[PDB]
DNA sequence: TTAGAGAATTGGAGAGTGTGTTTTTTTTTTTT
DNA sequence: CACACACTCTCCAATTCTCTAA
C-alpha cells in the first residue's frame, strides 16, 4: 500500500501536492490519529468528548480548533490556509470515519461530517482583502447586512435524457457554472436536458452580505461588504443585524457584468464559508464542555453563592448592593409560563 | 543530431520585436542599477530591496532622477508611456530578481512620481492618450477594491497544453491559438484560476479641484483607476495628484468572443469581427501608476523622529518651566488667562484611557468649557487650539447639516434606504472638537 | 417498458384492494366500509374527493404507506386511478346525463406530528411533509392544464391526451412534428383544474429568538 | 504514479542549504534509471520526474554535496544523463499529432528546467574536478564511460531550445544560455575542453568536445564576437542612446507622412468626387470616397486586403533573431576563440577530419566540422589574421569536402521531401565554410608573406581551374526556392557569388588561366553570361525586395552584380520587369533614397533604358508584364 | 450558382487583357531624361488601372506576382506572340 | 536536360441548421 | 417573430505530383 512521508517537503505546489494520493492518504492518517489522540492541558480526551457531544445532538458537523491543530500537527496547519478546499475534504473524510468508529450506527443518521475550523489566526480587516488573498482560508468580522432564504441548491445531479428515459450519471454542482452533460452516452442526442428532481442530490444554500461593523472604521466613510456563501450545516448561522466572525476560502471567478461595468476583465469575489462564530455570543449553551458545567454546579453548591454573584455584578463600582442585586436578578431572570394553554404571563424582569 | 538541431521545435516565437519599447527596456535597467544618490551608491537598488515583502510590488521612481540620468530616455518615457510600460516592468522585474527571494510569479510595477508639468483636467484631450501625464484634482467617489486578471493561464481542452501570460486588454480573452503548433482548437479554453495572475483594482471619481474650475461652469468628472499599491491610498474630498497616463476604454458590452458573448447617443465605429454588427463608443479613463496629496503608533514615532527631533524633545521634556513656555507659545495672541491657557495645554495632553476587567472602559479625555462675554476671547483660545492642532474641528452649536455635534439619520435616494451623516464629534474622533455657541444646540445634539 | 407497467399495476391494485378492503369498527357491534361508502357517497354528491388517511393505510398495508409517504409524487398518481375505479365499480349503474366516469382527488391527512418550516432542509425534497403555519397571501384561482393536445402549426396534424405533469412544474413541447416549433397548444381540447398559490407563514410559537418569521 | 512517488521521496531531504541522503539512496536512484529504462511511448516516466523536480530537487544537491560517494556518484550521473537526453532523441523525431506533441512540449518545458538550475556553479565545479581526477588518471572502462557521460550531460545541458516566449529577453540581457556559460567559465571546464581539443593523447574525445563547443556559441558571430574591447560597454551604451533617437525619429517621420497623407477633418466628414478621365471597372468613371488626400497620392488598392496565399505556398522565415549575449559573456567567449584558435583547432580539426575518414562518426557530425570552419576561421579574420593558426584547414582537400558535401545536401533537398528544410539548413552550413574559405584566400594575398601568397596562388589556380567548385552557384540560384530557404541562405549565396566573382576577375585579369578542367578552353565574360538567366536575375531582386533590412555589404553586391550583368553584357531588358519597376517606385518614392545612392541611381538608367525601348515603340510595356528567357535579343 | 471568376490565360488574353494592354498607353506621355521617377509613376499608375480593371479581386502587387507566373502558359503565350507583332 | 498536360489531394466559400433578442402610495426621520 | 452569432456539412476548384515531348 502506500507509504507514510515527510510532508513538508516537495517540488509541487502545495495544492498539486495534497491532490496526489500519497500525501493524500498521509495527511488522512494524520488527521484521524490527532482527533483520536488530542488531549486537553488537563488530560481529557478533547474529541471523544466533542465527537459524543454532537452525536448525541445529530449536529453532524465537527468543530476543530487551529490553534491546537497547530500544536499537534504542524504540517497540517501549515497546508491549511495554502490548500482549503483539499485539506478540509480530507478532514471531512476522516472524522466521518473516525465517527463511525466511536458511533457505528450514525451513518443512519448522516452521510457526510464537515470540519469546522475555528480560532484562525490570520484574520483579516474586510476592506483589506486583496488578491494576495485569494483561493485561502481567512478569517473576518463583520456586520450581517442581508440574507437570502435558505434555498436547495444542486450538489449531485442526475440528468433525464432529453429524448429518452436514461439518466444521465451524477455531475459535481460548482459554485462558478451549472454544470451540464452536453450529449447523453446511451444515445448521443444533446442540448437541452431535464433534471431527475427525486435522485438528485441538494444540499442547503444562504447566500449573505456583510459588511464592516458600524463602530470599527467607517467614520463618516461608506462601509466596504462582501458576499458570503453558507452550505449545508451552516445555514441560519446568523441574521441579519448580527455581529459575526466568519471565516472562509476567498475564492473568485469571472463576471461578464462586472467586466461590463468596469470596462476591464475584473473578477467577483465570494467567500466559501468554513465557519461562523458571533462577537456578541462568545460563549454558548451548545459550546460548553463537562467541565465547564461540573465546575458551575459546583459553585451553586457555596452557600455563598448569591452574596458571590451579587459581588461579581460591575465588579469595579463601590457600592451599590441594592443596584447589583437587582441586576443580578434581571440577569439570570424570572421563568415563562402560560397556565391553561390560554393566558401568558412574562417571566422578565 | 546535426548541428541543424532547430526544426523550430514547438516554436510559436514573436517573428518582430518592438525596438524603441526594447531599447527604453534596457535603458532604464541601466538607470536603476547605475544612477546614485548624493548621500550613498545606487538609490533604487536600496529602494528594491524593499520588494521581496509580500504585500509591496511598486518601486516608486522619480522623473528628475530620470532626467538627471538621460533626457532622450526621459523623453521617450514622457511621450511613449504606455507603450513602454510593460517593458519598463520588465526591467524593474530583472532588477529586482538579484535579491534571490521573489516567488517566481510575483508581478512588479514602476510607478512615476515628480513630474515636472501639471495638466488640468480639462487640457486631457484626446492627444494626450498614452502620453505619461500628471494631474490634480478632488477624489468624490472610490469604488471597491477587486481582483482584476493580468495576464491569464489557460488549458486547452482536447489536447491539454497550458497556455501562460495570456494578456488581456479591457474584454477578458482566451487565446485565440494553440500553443502546441499542430493543435486545430482556437475556441475550447478554460482558464486556470490558481495558476492566473491578478493585480489589485479600484476606480475612482475625481472632479476638477476648486482652484482650476472655470467660472460659471459645471465641474468636469474623470474616472481614475488605481492598480496594486495604490488601491486605497486616496478617499473621497481628498485634493490628490495623480500621475499616470488618460487611456481609451472601449464599450466592453459591445464586444462578443470566443471567451464570452456580448452583453447587450453616438455613432461610433464599426467593422470589427469581435464588433459584430453592432459600433463600439470609447470612454476616457485615467489610468494612474502614482497618487499622492497635493499638499502635505510607537513604532511610527521611533522610526520617524530624526536626531534633531529627539534632541528637541529630549530638551523640552527637561525644559524648566515647560509649562509656562508652552501656555506663552501655543497661546501668544492671547493677553492673560494664565490658567485658562494651563487648563487647554492639559486638555491637548490629556489623560490615560483605562479598561476594566469587566471590558468596561474609564474615560482618559478631559472636558473644558469657557463661558464669557461675547466681547471676550472665548472664540480666541478655540481659534488657536484648532489651528494648532491636527485631526481637530471647529463647529458651532448650531449644526451646518442634518447631522450635528451627532449623528442623524438621512435616505439616500441611491437605495432610498436610511444611512447616518456622521456628526462633528465623530469627525472629531481621536481628537479635539471645539465647540463654540455651546448654550445653543438642538436637542437632539444636547 | 412491461416491468415497468407490471410494477405500476400492482401498486395499482394494492391500492384498488385498500379502498375496496378497508373496515372500521368490531363483530360486537359492526363494520362499514370507511372508504367505500365516503367515495360512494361523495361521488353522488358531486364532490369527487375523498380524505384518506396515512395511518388506515398504514394498517392495511405498512409498505404502501412508506411508499407514499418516501415517494409521495409517484404512488399518488396511482392512488387517484385506484380510487377513480373503485368509484366507478361502487357507484355504477349511473342515471342519464352521468356516465361518464369523473376523476378522483385523493386528499391524505395523519396522526403524526408536524415538522416546521426550518426543520425543512435538503434531504426532506420530494416526501411527504407537515408543516403548521399561518395563511397571509391567497392567490386568486387559476386554470392549470393536466391534459394538452398540440396541433401542429403548418400541417395542422396533432397530439391528444398528452398528460401534464403535476405541480407548478411544466411540460417540454416537441420540435418535431415542418418549423423548429411545430406546434401551437388547442384552447379547446384540453382539460384544466383550479390551482390556488398560498404564502405559509411560520408559527410565531415557531419563529427561533431573534429571527424573522419565515415563509413557504 | 504512487510507486515513483515513494521511491523518488525515498532518496533524501534538504536542511536549508544542506541535502541528507538516506542510506539507500542508491538503490533508490538505481530503481529511477530502472523505470527510466520501462517508459511509454509517451515518455511518462521523464515527464513525472521533470513535474516532480527531482532532479534540482535532489539530484543537483547530491551531486554538489555528496561527489564522494562513488557508487552513488555515477548512478547520479548516468540518471542525470537519461533525464536531460535531447527531446528529439526521446521521440526520435518531431512529432505531427496533438497528443505526442504535447507529450514532446512538456519534456521540452522540463529540459527547460534542468538547463535553468544546471547554471549553479558548483555542478559544474564537481563535474570539472572529477574530469580533472579523470583526466589525470588517463585508464579503464569504466573511467571512459564516465568520461563520456560527463561530456554527454554538458552536451544535453547545452542542447536545449531556449523557449523565448519566457526567454523574451532583451539585447544583453543573461540569458539561461548565457548564465549556463558563465557557470562554465566560472567552474573551469571551459580549460578542460581546451586541454581536450589541444591535447593528443585522447583524441576520442575531440569529435564530443566539437560538439560541445559548437552547442556553446550559437547567438555570437565571430565578426561581432573578435571586436569586443574592454572598452565596449561605453562605446555600446552611446551607440544604444543613438540606435533609441534614430529609431524614434523615424518612428516621427512616419507618423507626420500619415498625417499629411490624411485630411485634418474628421473620418465622417463626407464628400464624394468623380474622375473624369479615369474608368472604373464598369463603362462609367469612378466614383471617389476617401477625400482629396487620398487622390493626391492616388492608389487603386487603397481599400483592398492582402490574399490568403496557401500553407503550401508560403515563403520560409528565420528561426532566430541577434539577440546578444550578455558583455562579460562575451568578452570570456572571445578569450575562449582566441585560446582556441591559438592552442586546439589545428589538432582538433585533423582529429574530426580523422574521425570521418575512420566513419565512426554519426550521420551528420559533418554538420559541426563545417560549422567550425565558418566559425573559427572568421575569427581569425576578423581583428589580427594569422594564417599559421589556422593552416590545416586552408589545404583544397576541405574544399572538395566542402563541395561533395554541399551538392548531396542540394540533392537530399531535392529529393528527400519531408526533411527538405533541414537539408537546406545543411546546404547552408557548408554554402558559409564555402563562403568564409573564400574569404580567407582572398585575405591571404593583402599579407606581407611571400609563401603564403604562393599557397594562395596554388589555391586559386586549382579551385579556379576545376569546375565544379565554379558551376555550384548555377545550380543553386536554378534550384533556389524561398518556400524552403530562409532570406539569410540568399544573402549568403548572393555575398559567396560577388566574393567569387570578384577573385575569378582579378585572376583571369592579372593570369592567363586561359584553361580548365582534359584541359578546355575558357574566358571570364562567357561564365559571366551563365547568370544572364530569368531564375538568377529574379532572385536577385528577392533579394533586392528587402533593400532597408539589407546590409549596406548585401546592398553593395546586388547593386554591383545587377549592374555588371545589365551594363557590361548588355542585357537590360532581362531586367526589365512590372515588379522590379514597382521595387523600384518603392526605391524612388523612399524617404530614405539619399542613403541608397547606387541603387536610386542603377534605377535610373535602367529606367532611362526602358523608356527609350518605349519611345521605340508600344511593345515594351506588354514585354515588361512577363519574365523571358534569351529571347530578350529581340528588345535589346 | 458558383460562378467566381479565376484569372486564368483565358482571362488574360480577354478583351481586357494584353489586346487592352496594348493600347492603353496611346494617350500616355513621357519626359523622359532625368525625369524617370515621373514617368515610373505614371507608368505604373497606367498598368495599375488596367490591372484593376482586369481583374478587381486582387492588390495590384499580388496580381504582378500571379501574372508574372500565369505568362508561361501556352495559351497566353500565343496570344502574346499575336499581340506582338500583329496577327 | 527542361517544361507542359493529366490525375490526385486538400483549402475554403457557401448553404443549411441551431440558437438568441417619470408616478403613486406609504413609511420614516428630520427640517421648520 | 425576423434579423444576427456560432457550428456543421457539402462540393467546387486551387495547387501540387507524376508522366510525357521538345
Ligand atoms: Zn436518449
Ligand atoms: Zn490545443
Ligand atoms: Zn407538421
Amino acid at each position: 500500500e502506500s507509504i507514510e512521508n515527510l510532508e513538508d517537503l516537495k517540488g509541487h505546489s502545495v495544492r498539486e501536492w495534497v491532490s496526489m494520493a500519497g500525501p493524500r492518504l498521509e495527511i488522512h492518517h494524520r488527521f484521524k490519529n490527532f482527533l483520536r489522540t488530542h488531549v486537553d492541558s488537563h488530560g481529557h480526551n478533547v474529541f471523544k468528548e466533542r465527537i459524543s457531544d454532537m452525536c448525541k445532538e445529530n449536529r453532524e458537523s465537527l468543530v476543530v480548533n487551529y490553534e491546537d491543530l497547530a500544536a499537534r500537527e504542524h504540517v497540517l496547519a501549515y497546508f491549511l490556509p495554502e490548500a482549503p478546499a483539499e485539506l478540509l475534504q480530507i478532514f471531512d473524510e476522516a472524522a466521518l470515519e473516525v465517527v463511525l468508529a466511536m458511533y457505528p450506527k450514525y451513518d443512519r443518521i448522516t452521510n457526510h461530517i464537515h470540519v469546522r475550523i475555528s480560532h484562525l489566526p490570520l484574520v483579516e480587516e474586510l476592506r483589506s482583502l486583496r488578491q494576495l488573498h485569494l483561493n485561502q482560508l481567512i478569517r473576518t468580522s463583520g456586520v450581517v447586512t442581508s440574507c437570502t432564504g435558505v434555498l436547495p441548491q444542486l450538489s449531485m445531479v442526475k440528468y433525464n435524457c432529453n429524448k429518452c428515459n436514461f439518466v444521465l450519471g451524477p455531475f459535481c454542482q460548482s459554485q462558478n457554472q451549472e454544470v451540464k452533460p452536453g450529449s447523453c452516452p446511451e444515445c448521443q442526442s444533446a442540448g437541452p436536458f431535464e433534471v431527475n428532481m427525486e435522485e438528485t442530490i441538494y444540499q442547503n444554500y444562504q447566500r449573505i452580505r456583510i459588511q464592516e461593523s458600524p463602530g470599527k472604521v467607517a467614520a463618516g466613510r461608506l462601509p466596504r461588504s462582501k458576499d458570503a456563501i453558507l452550505l449545508a450545516d451552516l445555514v441560519d448561522s446568523c441574521k441579519p443585524g448580527d455581529e459575526i466572525e466568519l471565516t472562509g476560502i476567498y475564492h473568485n471567478n469571472y463576471d461578464g457584468s462586472l467586466n461590463t461595468a468596469n470596462g476591464f476583465p475584473v473578477f467577483a469575489t465570494v467567500i466559501l464559508a468554513n465557519h461562523v462564530a458571533k462577537k456578541d455570543n462568545k460563549v454558548a449553551v451548545g459550546e460548553l464542555t463537562d467541565e465547564d458545567v461540573k465546575m458551575i454546579t459546583s459553585l451553586s453548591k457555596d452557600q455563598q453563592i448569591g452574596e458571590k454573584i451579587f459581588a461579581s455584578i460591575a465588579p469595579s463600582i463601590y457600592g451599590h448592593e441594592d443596584i447589583k442585586r437587582g441586576l443580578a436578578l434581571a440577569l439570570f431572570g424570572g421563568e415563562p409560563k402560560n397556565p391553561g394553554g390560554k393566558h401568558k404571563v412574562r417571566g422578565d424582569i | 543530431l546535426a548541428a541543424a538541431a532547430e526544426p523550430g521545435a514547438g516554436s510559436q516565437h514573436l517573428e518582430v520585436r518592438d525596438e524603441v519599447a526594447e531599447k527604453c527596456q534596457k535603458l532604464f535597467l541601466d538607470f536603476l542599477e547605475e544612477f546614485q544618490s548624493s548621500d550613498g551608491e545606487i538609490k533604487y537598488l536600496q529602494l528594491a530591496e524593499e520588494l521581496i515583502r509580500p504585500e509591496r510590488n511598486t518601486l516608486v521612481v522619480s522623473f528628475v532622477d530620470l532626467e538627471q540620468f538621460n533626457q532622450q530616455l526621459s523623453t521617450t518615457i514622457q511621450e511613449e508611456f504606455y507603450r513602454v510600460y510593460p517593458y519598463l516592468c520588465r526591467a524593474l522585474k530583472t532588477f529586482v530578481k538579484d535579491r534571490k527571494e521573489i516567488p517566481l510569479a510575483k508581478d512588479f510595477y514602476v510607478a512615476f512620481q515628480d513630474l515636472p508639468t501639471r495638466h488640468k483636467i480639462r487640457e486631457l484631450t484626446s492627444s494626450r492618450i498614452g502620453l505619461l501625464t500628471r494631474i490634480s484634482g478632488q477624489v468624490v467617489r472610490t469604488h471597491p477594491v477587486h481582483p482584476e486578471l493580468v495576464s491569464g493561464t489557460f488549458l486547452c481542452l482536447d489536447c491539454q497544453t497550458v497556455i501562460r501570460d495570456v494578456e488581456q486588454q479591457f474584454k477578458y480573452t482566451q487565446p485565440n491559438i494553440c500553443r502546441n503548433p499542430v493543435c486545430a482548437n482556437r475556441r475550447r479554453f478554460l482558464l486556470d484560476t490558481n495558476k492566473s495572475r491578478f493585480v489589485d483594482f479600484q476606480k475612482v471619481r475625481i472632479q476638477e479641484t476648486q482652484a482650476e474650475l472655470p467660472r460659471g461652469s459645471i465641474p468636469r468628472s474623470l474616472e481614475v483607476i488605481l492598480r496594486a499599491e495604490a488601491v486605497e491610498s486616496a478617499q473621497a474630498g481628498d485634493k490628490c495628484d495623480f500621475t499616470g497616463t488618460l487611456i481609451v476604454v472601449p464599450d466592453v458590452s459591445k464586444l462578443s468572443t470566443p471567451g464570452a458573448r456580448a452583453e447587450t447617443e453616438t455613432e461610433g465605429i464599426r467593422g470589427l469581427r469581435a464588433l459584430g454588427v453592432r459600433d463600439l463608443s470609447y470612454r476616457l479613463v485615467f489610468l494612474a501608476c502614482c497618487v499622492a496629496p497635493t499638499n502635505p503608533t510607537a513604532e511610527s514615532i521611533k522610526n520617524q523622529m530624526t536626531v534633531k527631533e529627539w534632541e528637541k524633545v529630549f530638551e523640552m521634556s527637561q525644559d524648566k518651566n515647560l509649562y509656562h513656555n508652552l501656555c506663552t507659545s501655543l497661546f501668544p495672541t492671547i493677553h492673560g488667562n494664565d490658567e485658562v491657557k494651563r487648563g487647554v495645554l492639559l486638555m491637548l495632553f490629556g489623560g490615560v484611557p483605562k479598561t476594566t476587567g469587566e471590558g468596561t472602559s474609564l474615560r482618559g479625555d478631559i472636558n473644558v468649557c469657557i463661558v464669557g462675554d461675547p466681547s471676550t476671547a472665548k472664540s480666541q483660545f478655540l481659534k488657536h487650539v484648532e489651528e494648532f492642532s491636527p485631526r481637530a474641528v471647529y463647529t458651532s452649536g448650531k449644526a451646518s447639516s442634518a447631522a450635528g455635534l451627532t449623528a442623524a439619520v438621512v435616505r439616500d435616494e441611491e437605495s432610498h434606504e436610511f444611512v447616518i451623516e456622521a456628526g462633528a464629534l465623530m469627525l472629531a474622533d481621536n481628537g479635539v472638537c471645539c465647540i463654540d455657541e455651546f448654550d445653543k444646540m438642538d436637542v437632539r445634539d444636547q | 417498458a412491461d416491468e415497468g407497467q407490471a410494477r405500476k399495476s400492482q401498486l395499482q391494485r394494492r391500492f384498488k384492494e385498500f379502498l375496496r378492503q378497508y373496515r372500521v369498527g368490531t363483530d360486537r357491534t359492526g363494520f362499514t366500509f370507511k372508504y367505500r361508502d365516503e367515495l360512494k357517497r361523495h361521488y353522488n354528491l358531486g364532490e369527487y374527493w375523498i380524505e384518506v388517511e396515512m395511518e388506515d393505510l398504514a394498517s392495511f398495508d405498512e409498505d404502501l404507506a412508506d411508499y407514499l409517504y418516501k415517494q409521495p409524487a409517484e404512488h399518488l398518481q396511482l392512488l387517484e386511478e385506484a380510487a377513480k375505479e373503485v368509484a366507478d365499480e361502487v357507484t355504477r349503474p349511473r342515471p342519464s346525463g352521468e356516465e361518464v366516469l369523473q376523476d378522483i382527488q385523493v386528499m391524505l391527512k395523519s396522526d403524526a406530528s408536524p415538522s416546521s418550516i426550518r426543520s425543512l432542509k435538503s434531504d426532506m425534497m420530494s416526501h411527504l411533509v407537515k408543516i403548521p403555519g399561518i395563511i397571509i397571501a391567497a392567490s386568486a384561482v387559476r386554470a392549470k392544464a393536466t391534459r394538452i393536445s398540440i396541433q401542429c402549426r403548418s400541417c395542422r396534424n396533432t397530439l391528444t391526451n398528452i398528460a401534464m405533469r403535476p405541480g407548478l412544474e411544466g411540460y417540454a413541447l416537441p420540435r418535431k412534428c415542418c418549423p423548429l416549433d411545430p406546434y401551437f397548444i388547442m384552447p379547446d381540447k384540453c382539460k384544466c383544474v383550479d390551482f390556488q398559490t398560498l404564502k405559509l407563514q411560520e408559527l410565531p410559537d415557531a419563529v427561533p429568538h431573534g429571527e424573522m418569521p419565515r415563509h413557504m | 504514479n504512487c510507486e515513483l512517488l515513494a521511491t523518488c521521496s525515498a532518496l533524501g531531504y534538504l536542511e536549508g542549504d544542506t541535502y541528507h541522503k538516506e542510506p539507500d539512496c542508491l538503490e533508490s536512484v538505481k530503481d529511477l534509471i530502472r523505470y527510466l529504462r520501462h517508459e511509454d511511448e509517451t515518455r511518462d516516466v521523464r515527464q513525472q520526474l521533470g513535474a516532480a523536480q527531482i532532479l534540482q530537487s535532489d539530484l543537483l544537491p547530491i551531486l554538489t554535496q555528496h561527489h564522494q560517494d562513488k557508487p552513488l556518484f555515477d548512478a547520479v550521473i548516468r540518471l542525470m544523463v537519461n533525464l536531460t537526453q535531447p527531446a528529439l532523441l526521446c521521440f526520435g523525431n518531431l512529432p505531427k499529432e496533438p497528443s505526442f506533441r504535447h507529450h514532446f512540449l512538456q519534456v521540452l518545458t522540463y529540459l527547460q528546467a534542468y538547463k535553468e538550475a544546471f547554471a549553479s556553479e558548483k555542478a559544474f565545479g564537481v563535474l570539472s574536478e572529477t574530469l580533472y581526477e579523470l583526466l589525470q588518471l588517463g585508464r579503464q572502462e569504466e573511467d571512459n564511460l564516465l568520461i563520456e557521460r560527463i561530456l554527454l550531460l554538458v552536451r544535453n545541458i547545452l542542447h536545449v531550445p531556449a523557449d523565448l516566449d519566457q526567454e523574451k529577453k532583451i539585447d544583453d540581457d543573461a540569458s539561461a544560455h548565457d548564465q549556463l556559460l558563465w557557470a562554465i567559465h566560472l567552474s573551469g571546464l571551459d580549460d578542460l575542453l581546451l586541454f581536450l581539443a589541444s591535447s593528443s593523447a585522447e583524441e576520442q574525445w575531440s569529435l564530443h568536445v566539437l560538439e560541445i563547443v559548437s552547442l556553446m556559441f550559437r547567438d555570437q558571430n565571430p565578426e561581432q564576437l573578435a571586436g569586443v574591447g574592454q572598452g565596449r560597454l561605453a562605446q555600446e551604451r552611446s551607440a544604444d542612446f543613438a540606435e533609441l533617437e534614430v529609431l524614434r525619429q523615424r518612428e516621427m517621420a512616419e507618423k507626420k507622412t500619415r498625417a499629411l497623407q490624411r485630411g485634418n477633418r474628421h473620418s465622417r466628414f463626407g464628400g464624394s468626387y468623380i474622375v473624369q478621365g479615369l474608368k472604373s471597372i464598369g463603362e462609367r468613371d469612378l466614383i471617389f470616397h476617401k477625400g482629396l488626400h487620398n487622390l493626391r497620392n492616388y492608389s487603386s488598392d487603397l481599400g483592398k486586403q492582402p490574399k490568403k496565399v496557401p500553407k503550401r505556398r508560403q515563403a520560409a522565415r528565420e528561426l532566430s533573431i541577434q539577440r546578444r549575449s550578455a558583455l562579460n559573456v562575451r568578452l570570456f567567449l572571445r578569450d575562449f576563440c582566441s585560446e582556441f584558435l591559438e592552442n586546439c583547432y589545428n589538432r582538433l580539426m585533423g582529429s574530426v577530419k580523422d574521425h570521418l575518414l575512420r566513419e565512426k562518426a554519426q550521420q551528420h557530425d559533418e554538420t559541426y566540422y563545417m560549422w567550425a570552419l565558418a566559425f573559427f576561421m572568421a575569427f581569425n579574420r576578423a581583428a589580427s589574421f594569422r594564417p599559421g593558426l589556422v593552416s590545416e584547414t586552408l589545404s583544397v582537400r576541405t574544399f572538395h569536402f566542402i563541395e561533395q558535401n554541399l551538392t548531396n545536401y542540394y540533392e537530399m533537398m531535392l529529393t528527400d521531401r519531408k526533411e527538405a528544410a533541414s537539408w537546406a539548413r545543411r546546404m547552408h552550413l557548408a554554402l558559409k565554410a564555402y563562403q568564409e574559405l573564400l574569404a580567407t584566400v582572398n585575405e591571404m594575398d593583402i599579407s606581407p608573406d611571400e609563401a603564403v601568397r604562393e599557397s594562395s596562388r596554388i589555391i586559386k589556380n586549382n579551385i579556379f581551374y576545376v569546375m565544379e567548385y565554379r558551376e555550384l552557384f548555377l545550380a543553386l540560384f536554378r534550384k533556389f526556392d524561398e518556400r524552403c530557404q530562409p532570406r539569410s541562405f540568399l544573402r549568403d549565396l548572393v555575398e559567396t557569388t560577388h566574393l567569387f566573382l570578384k577573385m575569378l576577375e582579378r585572376f583571369c585579369r592579372s593570369r592567363g588561366n586561359l584553361v580548365v578542367q582534359s584541359e578546355k578552353e575558357f574566358n571570364f565574360l562567357d561564365y559571366l553570361k551563365r547568370f544572364a538567366c530569368s531564375t538568377v536575375v529574379r532572385a536577385y531582386v528577392l533579394l533586392l525586395r528587402s533593400y532597408q533590412q539589407n546590409s549596406a555589404h548585401t546592398n553593395h553586391c546586388i547593386v554591383k552584380m545587377l549592374h555588371r550583368l545589365a551594363h557590361d553584357l548588355k542585357m537590360e531588358a532581362l531586367l526589365f520587369q512590372l515588379s522590379v519597376f514597382c521595387l523600384f517606385n518603392r526605391l524612388l518614392s523612399d524617404p530614405a533614397a539619399g542613403a541608397y545612392k547606387e541603387l536610386v541611381t542603377f534605377a535610373k538608367y535602367i529606367l532611362g533604358k526602358f523608356f527609350a525601348l518605349a519611345a521605340v515603340n508600344q511593345k515594351a510595356f506588354v514585354e515588361l508584364l512577363f519574365w523571358k528567357n534569351t529571347a530578350v535579343v529581340r528588345e535589346m | 450558382k458558383r460562378n467566381i471568376p479565376k484569372l486564368d490565360a483565358q482571362r488574360l488574353i480577354s478583351e481586357r487583357g494584353l489586346p487592352a494592354l496594348r493600347h492603353v498607353f496611346d494617350k500616355a506621355k513621357f519626359k523622359g531624361k532625368g525625369h524617370e521617377a515621373e514617368d515610373l509613376k505614371m507608368l505604373i499608375r497606367h498598368m495599375e488601372h488596367w490591372a484593376h480593371r482586369l481583374f478587381p479581386k486582387l492588390q495590384f502587387e499580388d496580381f504582378i506576382d500571379r501574372v508574372e507566373y500565369l505568362g508561361s502558359k501556352k495559351e497566353v503565350q500565343t496570344c502574346l506572340k499575336r499581340i506582338r507583332l500583329d496577327l
